[PDB]
RNA sequence: GGUUGCGGCCAUAUCUACCAGAAAGCACCGUUUCCCGUCCGAUCAACUGUAGUUAAGCUGGUAAGAGCCUGACCGAGUAGUGUAGUGGGUGACCAUACGCGAAACUCAGGUGCUGCAAUCU
RNA sequence: ACAGAAAUCUCCAGUAGAACAAAAGGGUAAAAGCCCCCUUGAUUUUGAUUUUCAGUGUGAAUACAAACCAUGAAAGUGUG
RNA sequence: UCACCUUGACCUAUUCUCAAACUUUAAAUAUGUAAGAAGUCCUUGUUACUUAAUUGAACGUGGACAUUUGAAUGAAGAGC
């Protein structure tokens, strides 16, 4: 009483996201994105795991459930639940129709799945250095609920952030970061001196 | 308080003049915009401002680049021809409007034929076409963003300016003397307001009811001993003189412009540098974290 | 029975067949829509130049 | 069913152009146009009145004819398989003047300013444009300037 | 520090909400009148709740705007009814305040047909010298940081003359 | 150079906060008989520059300010894209060839200019 | 004061986040919104032009010209 | 408690991800015009239009400029 994902698999079609004119759009079944300890620190989990995609395709909802229960369970069980920080970066937008002879043929909303392209992350794993081989071994469970094909990249940036491993270690024994409750806030040249002063203190040394 | 850098962005400012409050783009629009087929042909206003404490008649045609003024009047010159005191007063407007009609007329030429009312009675009258001749300069009325109300002194510049033998376009309720029963224009109101006869009145009536508003009020005529019932006069002795040499002598200039502009100039605060601006950030770091 | 709605396929290889036409321009257009008080005068500002080359050769 | 009216797909034509809403600035309408001058339409969306249609937004046409508030406009349009010369009747803050024409006539001036130094003495000044042209021989120099460069980079990540 | 720099009292506004039409709200603008001095106007209902038993554009209030010296008295008038104590409340974070009292029209009395009471609201707008700037047709300005009335500034002007005391029981 | 009136281009001009402004101007300010307008001479109107003041407006400056504007071989010749092949790949798509070529980003710089008229240590 | 989340009144902020008969899009801030005053230009004559297009018609619209008017101090605007 | 681990929100600075009927920005390809003798300058003729005013407008007379006469390539004749 489901459609293969084969009939829904290729970038088909525009984005049909849910709107003032489409309004009776079924709900997506991933609804957690983040997984594992979302609250930790930037500092405690250095080393970013990338699942990426190598092909222009689309991802339903129901895979993605699939493959992050999969790799949850896997990483939850051999390392322990609060060792790692699980997030799906990818988002079931796009609604796929079913017609269910061919005039009027217009369909109804079927499902929600994610248009997905090379190289962008589906799923981004941060953990210590030590906990790398578990990742990899989640990640690449994982890869067998997703169709096409899936590369497990080991990232050259400090955790979930946008700069490098090096450059984030200069950032921070000097005085450019400060902490925030999942992420971090960087020091900046720019604005006010007594905001940033305000805040990070522990520069203009 | 807190305007958000996404409502500064989005934000659009009105235009430089609209922010200072000073002209009304839509009025300025109709005011300005020549018929097409007229090419190049300048379309004049008789711009009348009241500030405190001085009226401004000007001339103006539009370009491109700016206005253009033709001729100018203000009511701090009619010391010249003889009017010292309330040089904002309704009469004052007529004799600054009479001057800017009398310059421009002398101006471009047609001073001889265009008159105007030589002697003012308070009419209701429009400078007519002298028959194969020159047309009388058409000038429009711009009063800027003041209200238009019955009694109004941009309509003392427009009747002085229209006595002065300019064309300009106008109707009569707007003048002191109109009342909203019967469609007529009074002259006798509208003479008195012309000769200022109504702070006349209020000086004959103030010396005869309480002094010492009389003394705070119009002490400078106490003070150049101008009786009340002789305004009329002054005023049209005023204009006599303003029919006989409108011609603009302008003021000394008292310390020329160089030597205005220097001394005007060590009262500007001057910008600062990138390298003032690097030393202030770099003392400034110092001072705040430097551990006290 | 259901058929072929609207296509342009073709159409511009025949408008090129005779390989589409500029309208020709003249000196002296017509006054076709040109203002009528601006016609009135010209009418007479021509009258008189007819008039003034007349006597300026005989 | 299906909608072809005056204003139909003239959603972003006519729309007023970021922070740039609102009254229209003298110098629009202190413009003169004279007949046989070069114009562009560009409607702008605030002036419903003497509105050009959307097929003539971006389209240069002569001025035949000037009115009270309003410009004429020859424009050809293409009908067919031929060129029919349309009459346009347009306000003023629709129609701007061509830069073109103004570029061409100070190369009029300058092509009778040189035929006049060329007049004066020295003729065959040769006034025509041309393309631009091979470029001639040079002697590059490796004074400060040794030519030194890697090679292709190697793959990686990154990411 | 400066003479320019003083607080006045602007305007005094004295709102009666009555919320029908009819013979009371009449009345309610007979009250207003003799105190004031000048006629008031009434003030039409926005829309209609049928809980406050109002309808749309019914005419369900009446107020009067006195200024100067007529403010003045009239604030004493309010004050001594109301025993001079004002609330820690009352003043507006921009410097305006305000009270409501009743029956204080005992003497300045007219021919008194003395059927039916009336409530009544006073609120008092103070500012400074040069606040036709933000009223003015030509350069409407916008009153500097400095010469804006605050709530510090009217408690400290009120707690001067007319003497009295705020948030106190 | 300041200031006024009228502008042009419409933020390099706006916004937030603070500090200065001589001279002239502008301004606030003073009065209600008159023309006029309000519930209210607050706004509008009139009258006096008199009783007063630079407090505000206004102008100028400051800010590792927000915004805006300019530039950069900064990202980036990246993404996209016209043309070509009996190129590759099951496909999804991708590479090469001949061309065109972004935006965000990152830096650095800037923060009204100017026309007519009048006036001013 | 009654009076609360909603009744009125006062101040501050507010670039439109409102409104403009009715779809949706465009447009509009001393306005095209709101409120008031005056009105009938929603008139007459007959051409031109644009869009649909065959460059026919019809509908609708644009800009003028000859009048007569309305409005405003006026420039101007007004042929629903 | 009659100011307390276990507060809904709301605001503030961040964060992951998107849009045929979203957008500040914005290509490539496609698309309008121009690249002159019906052109340009100098002088002065017409008129009932226009201007305060031969001020302009439009069309003119007389004069100066000879194919490198105003980019390229081609033209197979061009136009009707
Ligand atoms: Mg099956
Ligand atoms: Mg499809
Ligand atoms: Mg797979
Ligand atoms: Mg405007
Ligand atoms: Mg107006
Ligand atoms: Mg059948
Ligand atoms: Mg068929
Ligand atoms: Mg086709
Ligand atoms: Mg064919
Ligand atoms: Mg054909
Ligand atoms: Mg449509
Ligand atoms: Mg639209
Ligand atoms: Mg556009
Ligand atoms: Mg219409
Ligand atoms: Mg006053
Ligand atoms: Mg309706
Ligand atoms: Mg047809
Ligand atoms: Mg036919
Ligand atoms: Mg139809
Ligand atoms: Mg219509
Ligand atoms: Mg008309
Ligand atoms: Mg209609
Ligand atoms: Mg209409
Ligand atoms: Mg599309
Ligand atoms: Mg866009
Ligand atoms: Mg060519
Ligand atoms: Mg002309």
């Amino acid at each position: 009483a489901r459609r293969p994902a084969r009939c829904y698999r290729y970038q088909k079609n525009k984005p049909y996201p849910k709107s003032r004119y489409n309004r009776a759009v079924p709900d997506s079944k991933i609804r957690i994105y983040d997984l594992g300890k979302k609250k930790a620190t930037v500092d405690e989990f250095p080393l970013c795991v990338h699942l990426v995609s190598n092909e222009l395709e689309q991802l339903s909802s129901e895979a993605l459930e699939a493959a992050r229960i999969c790799a949850n369970k896997y990483m939850t069980t051999v390392s322990g639940r609060d060792a790692f920080h699980l997030r799906v970066r990818v988002h079931p937008f796009h609604v796929l129709r079913i017609n269910k002879g061919m005039r009027g043929a217009w369909g109804k909303p079927h499902g929600l799945a994610a248009r997905v392209d090379i190289g962008q992350i589906i799923f981004s794993v941060r953990t210590k250095d030590s906990n790398k081989d578990v990742v990899v071994e989640g990640l690449r469970r994982a890869r067998y609920k997703f169709p096409g094909q899936q590369k497990i990249i080991l990232s050259k940036k400090w955790g979930f952030t946008n700069l490098d491993r090096p450059e984030y270690l200069k950032k921070r024994e000097a005085g450019e970061v400060k902490d925030d409750g999942a992420f971090v806030k960087f020091l900046s040249k720019k604005g006010s001196l007594e905001n940033n002063i305000r805040e990070f203190p522990e520069y203009f040394a | 308080d807190a305007k958000s850098s996404a409502y500064s962005s989005r934000f659009q400012t009105p235009f430089r003049r609209r922010r200072e409050g000073k002209t009304d783009y839509y009025q300025r629009k109709r005011l300005v915009t020549q018929h097409k087929a007229k090419y190049n042909t300048p379309k004049y206003r008789l711009v009348v401002r009241f500030t405190n404490k001085d009226i401004i008649c000007q001339i103006i045609s539009s370009t491109i680049t700016g206005d253009v003024v033709l001729a100018a009047a203000y009511s701090h010159e009619l010391p010249r021809y003889g009017i010292t005191h309330g040089l904002t007063n309704w009469a004052a407007a007529y004799a600054t409007g009479l001057l800017i009609a009398r310059r421009t007329l002398q101006k471009l030429g047609l001073d001889e034929t265009y008159k105007g009312v030589e002697e003012v009675e308070g009419e209701y009258e429009l400078t007519e076409a002298v028959e194969d001749g020159p047309r009388p300069f058409k000038v429009f009325l711009d009063i800027g963003l003041q209200r238009t109300t019955t009694g109004a002194r941009v309509f003392g510049a427009l009747k002085g300016a229209s006595d002065g033998g300019l064309y300009v376009p106008h109707s009569e309720n707007r003048f002191p003397g109109w009342d909203f029963e019967t469609e007529e224009i009074d002259p006798e109101l509208l003479r008195s307001y012309i000769f200022g006869g109504h702070v006349s009145q209020y000086m004959e009536e103030l010396a005869d009811d309480d002094e010492e508003r009389f003394s705070e009020l119009f002490k400078g005529y106490l003070a150049d001993d101008i009786d009340a019932d002789s305004l009329e006069d002054i005023y049209t002795s005023a204009h006599e003189a303003i029919r006989a040499d409108p011609a603009f002598k302008p003021t000394e200039k008292k310390f020329t412009k160089e030597q205005y502009a220097a001394e005007s100039k060590k009262y500007r605060q001057t910008k600062l540098s990138k390298e003032e601006r690097a030393a202030r950030v770099a003392a400034k770091i110092a001072a705040l974290a430097g551990q006290q | 029975a259901k058929s072929k709605n609207h296509t342009a396929h073709n159409q511009t290889r025949k408008a090129h067949r005779n390989g589409i036409k500029k309208p020709k321009t003249y000196k002296y257009p017509s006054l076709k829509g040109v203002d009528p008080k601006f016609r009135r005068n010209h009418k007479h500002a021509l009258h008189g130049t007819a008039k003034a080359l007349a006597a300026a050769k005989k | 069913g299906k909608s072809h009216g005056y204003r139909s797909r003239t959603r972003y034509m006519f729309q007023r152009d970021f922070r740039k809403h609102g009254a229209v600035h003298l110098s629009t309408y202190l413009k003169v146009y004279k007949v046989g001058d070069i114009v562009d339409i560009k409607a702008n969306g605030s002036i419903q009145k003497g509105m050009p249609h959307k097929f003539y937004q971006g389209k240069t046409g002569v001025v035949y004819n000037v009115t009270k508030s309003s410009v004429g406009v020859i424009i050809n349009k293409m009908v067919g398989n031929r060129y029919l010369e349309k009459r346009l009747n347009l306000r003023v803050e629709h129609i701007k003047h061509s830069k073109c024409r103004q570029e061409f006539l100070e190369r009029v001036k300058a092509n009778a300013a040189k035929r006049a130094e060329a007049k004066a003495q020295g003729v065959a000044v040769q006034l025509k444009r041309q393309p631009a042209q091979p470029r001639e021989s040079r002697i590059v120099s490796t004074e400060g300037n040794v030519p030194q460069t890697l090679a292709p980079v190697p793959y990686e990540t990154f990411i | 520090q400066n003479p320019m720099r003083d607080l006045k009292i602007e305007k005094l506004v004295l709102n009666i909400s009555v919320g029908e039409s009819g013979d009371r709200l009449t009345r309610a603008s007979k009250v207003l009148e003799q105190l004031s001095g000048q006629t008031p106007v009434q003030s039409k209902a926005r829309y209609t709740v049928r809980t406050f038993g109002i309808r749309r554009n019914e005419k369900i209030a009446v107020h009067v705007t006195v200024r100067g010296p007529k403010a003045e008295e009239i604030l004493e008038r309010g004050l001594k009814v109301k025993e001079y104590q004002l609330r820690d409340r009352n003043f507006s974070a921009t410097g305006n305040f305000g009270f409501g009292i009743d029956e204080h029209i005992d003497l300045g009395i007219k021919y008194d047909p003395s059927i039916g009471i009336f409530g009544m609201d006073f609120y008092v707008v103070m500012n400074r010298p040069g606040a036709r700037v933000t009223r003015r047709k030509r350069c409407k300005g916008t009153v500097g940081n400095s010469h804006k009335t605050t709530k510090e500034d009217t408690v400290s002007w009120f707690k001067q003359k007319y003497d009295a005391d705020v948030l106190d029981k």
